[PDB]
């Protein structure tokens, strides 16, 4: 929208020693032959040659039983698929035992290779970072025209782990290796598309996948120009001795338009070309699609914001309603009866599930950042909103029930967003006093089950098999209680004498 | 003419400088020159690796950190990170400074005849130079403010001094204005320090003798230094802009940078032009983007040039009358300008990113103010202060204990105007953190009030919140994990307001008052106890109350007599009210009632609460 970053990312990858020793060393490793180790200004790099196959473009699901193991990436519903002769002769090589016992005590690792070594560079880095814990050193993979590895199931899974900027491939505007492959494999990770002139990096798995159809569309054909990625790497990192000026016509006016411009001759296409606008498209895109997410959770966090205060609402009514005395609690204060401050907390949690709805259906959509709900504040904000408003919604729920017909909360009638807020908090000792709110948030839900189940108990009392049944599923829900309340770990309005858990508490031993 | 207003310095004061940077060559450590009421300390360069790099500094790019006592304003406020400077150059600057030389007593003797302190210099005598200045704005401006005490700093090709730190630090005192470096378009030196020791190591020696007043040598350390630069301005403006977050944090591991940066006014020079530039980062990419090579024949003569550039000072102060002058930060228009200069299209478009982000700054700060100023925001700390205060009072236990218990309709809207206040500052917090407000905001009057204000007002409910909620319990003591990060920000700008007209450090100041105070514990055992005290900020007074009513009396003694000694000084100042604390229903009241009759009778505070 305002600035081009994709020549500017481009240029700081270009200028960094890393660039240059990852080529050295995939040129030593390509001279001699085998896997190299090699210790350059405290930075370790793993060359891993161009090895010579006549199989590629065959995918094979991620081994769950063997050596080489992926916790990592497990959680795409299509098991991440990878190619199958790059595992193979990963297995061959025996680039586990060789390196994970070489590589002990470094800090910095950058793994690299050129072709085939550089998709076996990608796989082993993969493999470091993908393991149940992370390395004892980072890992940084570059690849110089490497094919694509695995499928759009296996992209997805790294972009979704945040491992997506861990990996740079310098792909060549005429290399034709990269953009060859079967549909069904898809590219992961920061792309450097580069030529004679600059380079341009893409982040974005569809628009570096719209970047090879117009490559193939429109651009020349030669196989020479992969073994031309020595004078690419060579040419690119002395251009900061040459001032590079917009060579042809006139930059637009406007700052965003004439970076758009130079990324597009930095590929080497001109702005009057059909490639040159197909390419500048691409960029905007990208650019666009990337800005997108940031711009949605920072209105997301605005409208949280301005929501805060009906939080504190719901905090407020359940402090008077502790506070008061007739001693029920906030849920039956809130079911039981409707008082002007039933209202306004109605009010307050009307506006609280409506706001909560609109971002876990923007959150599965997919419309925000993928390390949103890892974010520790929106973790906070969750769970605070669950702890106090869902009783509440559990009270107005069997409130608007039919009491046989309305069936229960948890059997299918419970919203999306707890279940959405119950993953985000379990994806990231005994109590002193007890806890401000209960921790088991659908206490009362259950609690409610356990009262019709103890009402049908007592409806029949000639049939002894189903009181003990109906007994041999109320002991769980007691226990259960006993020990939530033992730990402390509910709120004091749990145990107050008016509270609907202490009248059935006293059913349920007289009916003992 | 415009640069003597842009910059406070005419061409005879240049000239003068120029001249004594050129007779301080021979003399040793420094020159002092007069001239009618001017007098002008010019330094001596040299021309050693010794002197560029610490040959005992075990970093590549030989940079240490400023003591937080020899020059307590150069740090960042609110975070409290201090200053980072070449340690080569601050050894030299040691040296002369030294009481066994006159250096000191000359400067006194100076500023006593009310005259105008020049520092001046050339190449390492520049760096010099500009350490000296701010050596005698810790020391004699910042003490008593006046026009004549204004200092001039006027470098000549001086290469970089300190990091981002320390040009933040001239910003916010407003400083920057005094110093003024000259750079000719080519001269490597200013551009030097930008490149790693061990990139060049094995070359600096010969170059630094060629320029003391093999060309595969020359040729060699120019292509490395240049190369560094290229990756530090690439990485610069890259982050400036916020693009690219993960990737440059997941480099940044793998990419070791320099941290110098330009501080002052800098001044390009050509045959023809001569262009001002204020902007730090605007400067640090013109120095990438001005030396590049056109064609190949210029950059066959680069290597040359720029070394023969290094002592084109003469004539660029013989000549300056007849350039043409603009200021960069000034005009819109900056294509001719960047052209002329030999700047490319896509430098261009860096360094007019960095000026627009601080277009940027500027106006977020218009922005804040115009928020803080809405009466929407104004109506809750006066209601906070007129109706809330009064009325909690009233009933005769404090709006601190009234927030922490009662539940009235006021308390609930008292809260909910803490929330709403506290997301306002946290949002300033949060723009003052990325580096998004210019640079004297931490400085600004009127946000130094409304934040002192504010902290005193809410404050102490923001430690009735912790504590109704129970936090102590399991997140620790407030003054620990629990304070919040503006209220510290706030604290440290308002005491650095005060204090720093008496050069003291906040921190000092309170080990000197609690020394005063005279304790029964000596110096290691009281420091260990006052850890995470809620003594040292007024507005934590409640905090630390709460850390004290639980425990026996002869653990916390000590803390109970810090805490009497402060009181009155707290009251003093307005950081503790004294109507609220007082009460019957008080916590504190209810407390310290409870203290043995031998304390109660020697407390200094019999007079204010019966048993």
């Amino acid at each position: 929208c305002r600035f081009e970053t994709s020549e500017l990312q481009a240029s700081v990858m270009i200028s960094t020693p890393l660039f240059t020793d990852s080529w050295s060393s995939c040129n030593t490793a390509n001279c001699n032959g085998s896997i190299k180790i090699h210790d350059i200004a405290g930075i370790t790099y793993v060359a891993i040659p161009a090895v010579s196959m006549i199989q590629l473009g065959n995918l094979v699901g991620l081994p769950v039983t063997g050596d080489v193991l992926f916790p990592g990436l497990s959680s795409d519903e299509p098991l991440p698929m990878v190619d199958a002769a790059i595992l193979k002769l990963f297995l061959q090589l025996k680039i586990k035992e060789g390196l994970e016992l070489e590589l002990l005590g470094k800090k910095l690792v950058v793994i690299t290779g050129h072709s085939t070594g550089g998709a076996l560079a990608a796989f082993t880095a993969l493999w470091l970072l993908s393991q149940s814990s992370p390395p004892s050193f980072r890992v940084f993979c570059i690849t110089f025209g490497s094919p694509l590895l695995g499928n759009q199931s296996l992209s997805t899974s790294i972009s979704r782990s945040r491992l997506a900027h861990n990996f740079c491939h310098v792909v060549s505007i005429h290399d034709l290796v990269p953009r060859s492959s079967n549909e069904q494999f898809w590219p992961f990770g920061t792309y450097l598309f580069c030529s004679d002139k600059g380079g341009v990096c893409l982040d974005n798995a569809g628009s570096v996948r719209l970047m090879f159809n117009i490559l193939n569309t429109t651009a020349t054909q030669n196989t020479e120009e992969h073994q031309r990625y020595g004078h690419y790497v060579f040419t690119l990192s002395h251009m900061f001795l040459k001032s590079r000026s917009f060579l042809g016509g006139s930059i637009p006016d406007n700052s965003y338009q004439a970076g758009v411009a130079l990324a597009v001759e930095a590929l080497g296409f001109s702005n009057d070309d059909t490639s040159g606008v197909l390419v500048k498209e691409c960029i905007e895109t990208a650019t666009r699609i990337v800005r997108a997410p940031i711009l949605r959770s920072a209105e997301l966090a605005n409208e949280l914001a301005s929501v805060l205060p009906a939080r504190l609402e719901i905090q407020w009514y359940k402090d008077r309603c502790d506070a008061s005395e007739e001693q029920l609690g906030y849920y039956d204060f809130f079911k039981r009866y409707s008082l002007k401050r039933d209202f306004k907390v109605n009010m307050s949690r009307i506006r609280l599930a409506k706001f909560w709805d609109t971002v876990i259906k923007m959150v599965e959509t997919n419309e925000l950042p993928f390390d949103f709900h890892l974010g520790k504040k929106w973790i906070y904000a969750s769970q605070f909103y669950q702890l106090l408003a869902e009783p509440l919604d559990i009270a107005n729920f069997y409130k608007n029930r039919d009491i046989k017909t309305g069936g229960h909360y948890l059997e299918g009638n419970r919203p999306k967003r707890y279940e959405v807020i119950d993953k985000w908090q379990k994806g990231v000792c005994v109590r002193s006093r007890y806890a401000s709110t209960t921790q088991d948030t659908c206490f009362w839900a259950k609690l409610e089950q356990a009262k019709e189940w103890l009402d049908e108990a007592r409806k029949e009392s000639s049939d002894p098999q189903r009181r003990s049944l109906l007994r041999e599923k109320i002991v769980p829900f007691e226990s259960y209680a006993n020990t939530l309340v033992t730990k402390k770990e509910v709120s004091l309005d749990v145990k107050a004498k008016n509270s609907s858990y202490s009248v059935w508490e006293a059913n349920l031993k007289e009916f003992k | 003419m415009a640069f003597e207003a842009l910059t406070g310095i005419n061409g005879d004061l240049i000239t003068r400088s120029w001249s004594a940077s050129k007779q301080a060559y021979l003399t040793e450590r420094y020159h002092k020159e007069e001239a009618g009421a001017v007098v002008i300390f010019a330094f001596q360069p040299s021309f050693s690796e010794k002197d560029f790099f610490d040959p005992d500094n075990k970093s590549s790019f030989g940079e240490i950190k400023l003591n937080r006592v020899q020059f307590p304003c150069m740090r960042k406020i609110g975070k409290g990170d201090v200053a980072t400077v070449n340690e080569a150059f601050l050894k030299n600057l040691e040296a002369i400074i030294d009481p066994r030389t006159s250096f000191q007593a000359s400067v006194e003797m100076a500023v006593r005849s009310r005259k105008q302190i020049v520092f001046t210099g050339h190449s390492s005598g520049g760096a010099t130079a500009i350490l000296a200045t701010v050596w005698y704005l810790e020391k004699y401006f910042i003490r008593n403010p006046n026009v004549y005490l204004e200092p001039r700093c006027v470098t000549f090709g001086a290469p970089l001094v300190g990091d981002s730190i320390f040009s933040h630090a001239l910003g916010r005192e407003k400083w920057s204005r005094f110093f003024v470096n000259f750079v000719s378009r080519f001269d490597i030196v200013p551009r030097i320090m930008l490149a790693r020791k061990a990139s060049v190591e094995e070359t600096l020696p010969h170059v630094l003798a060629q320029l003391d007043p093999s060309e595969q040598r020359i040729t060699e350390f120019y292509t490395r230094v240049m190369r560094d630069t290229s990756t530090v301005a690439n990485q610069a403006v890259c982050e400036l802009t916020g693009s690219a977050e993960a990737f440059l944090e997941t480099l940044s591991s793998f990419l070791e940078l320099s941290p110098y940066r330009p501080a002052g006014t800098f001044v390009f020079s050509t045959e023809k032009r001569l262009v001002a530039v204020n902007n730090s980062d605007a400067i640090l990419q013109m120095l990438f983007y001005t030396s590049q090579a056109s064609d190949e024949q210029e950059w066959s003569l680069i290597p040359f040039r720029s070394i023969r550039d290094h002592h084109s000072y003469e004539e660029l102060v013989q000549s300056m009358g007849k350039k043409l002058f603009n200021h960069l930060d000034g005009e819109n228009s900056i294509e001719s300008t960047l052209n002329d200069l030999g700047v490319s299209t896509r430098g261009r478009q860096y360094v007019q990113a960095a000026l627009e982000e601080e277009k940027k700054r500027v106006e977020n700060q218009k922005k804040i103010i115009q928020v803080i100023e809405q009466e929407r925001f104004l109506k809750k700390l006066a209601w906070i202060e007129d109706e809330y205060k009064p009325k909690c009072q009233a009933h005769k236990n404090g709006y601190y204990d009234s927030f922490k218990v009662s539940n009235e309709e006021n308390d609930f809207k008292a809260n909910v105007k803490r929330a709403e206040l506290a997301g306002v500052f946290d949002e300033v917090l949060g723009l003052m953190k990325k580096c998004q407000l210019p640079d004297e905001f931490e400085g600004d009057i009127d946000w130094i009030k409304l934040a002192t204000r504010y902290r005193r007002l809410v404050e102490p409910l923001d430690i009735a919140n912790y504590h109704r909620h129970l936090k102590n319990e399991d997140t620790g003591p407030y003054m620990k994990r629990g304070r919040p990060t503006r209220y510290i920000y706030a604290q440290r700008g308002y005491e650095h307001y005060i204090l720093k007209p008496n050069g003291m450090i906040a921190e000092d100041v309170f080990w000197n008052k609690v020394n005063g105070l005279n304790l029964g514990l000596q110096l290691e055992e009281i420091q260990e106890t006052l850890k995470n005290s809620g003594s040292e900020c007024g507005s934590c007074f409640w905090a630390e109350v709460e850390e004290l009513k639980g425990k026996p009396y002869e653990e916390v003694e000590v803390r109970v007599k810090t805490l009497e000694g402060m009181l009155g000084e707290w009251i003093t100042d307005g950081e503790v009210d004294d109507k609220e604390i007082f009460l019957e229903g008080s916590t504190f009241r209810k407390w310290w009632i409870t203290l043995p009759k031998n304390h109660k009778s020697h407390s200094p505070l019999r007079d204010y609460m019966m048993d």
